[PDB]
């Protein structure tokens, strides 16, 4: 689904770039 | 009568925009400045590390034309149905709709980069006004992702 992968996504993002 | 909507479309207008044509805009300036920098820095990135799942959705979606707009407006509350609202999802989204913007411009559809500006804009400010305004608006979004 899109809107699910789009949440995964964000996930990704805020992981990646927490510091 | 809607000062965080319209600022709020300013930004995100500007930003699909520009990444469509490749070329900035000319025509509370500071905050809607910063902001833009800032979503051309973390929005390129989105984009950029997730190119190959943005181009699959893409596809899934079949954007052709206006209409095309309220299918992505309904795949971008579905975002926040868990009841989770963060910059992250923000920033995606947005840089969803710029890689939207593209592929607008590419198929010729130039003047629909407006409407969808104005429903991604819909999904966040109508329906997550409350949040907005803890974070301080744009003002918290250039210090959230201050570096």
């Amino acid at each position: 689904q899109i809107a699910r992968k789009l949440q995964c996504i964000a996930d990704q993002f805020h992981r990646l770039h927490v510091q | 009568e809607d000062e965080l909507y319209r600022q709020s479309l300013e930004i995100i207008s500007r930003y699909l925009r520009e990444q469509a044509t490749g070329a900035k805009d000319t025509k509370s300036g500071a905050t809607s400045r910063k902001a833009l920098e800032t979503l051309r820095r973390v929005g390129d990135g989105v984009q950029r590390n997730h190119e190959t799942a943005f181009q699959g959705m893409l596809r899934k979606l079949d954007i052709k034309n206006e209409d095309d707009v309220k299918s992505l407006s309904r795949v971008m509350i579905h975002v926040f149905s868990d009841g989770v609202t963060n910059w992250g999802r923000i920033v995606t989204l947005i840089s969803f709709g710029a890689f939207v913007a593209k592929h607008l411009k590419t198929i010729n559809q130039e003047s629909c980069i407006e409407p969808l500006a104005e429903s991604i804009t819909d999904v966040l400010v109508r329906t997550k006004r409350d949040w907005l305004v803890k974070q301080r608006g744009w003002d918290g979004f250039v210090e959230f992702f201050h570096v």
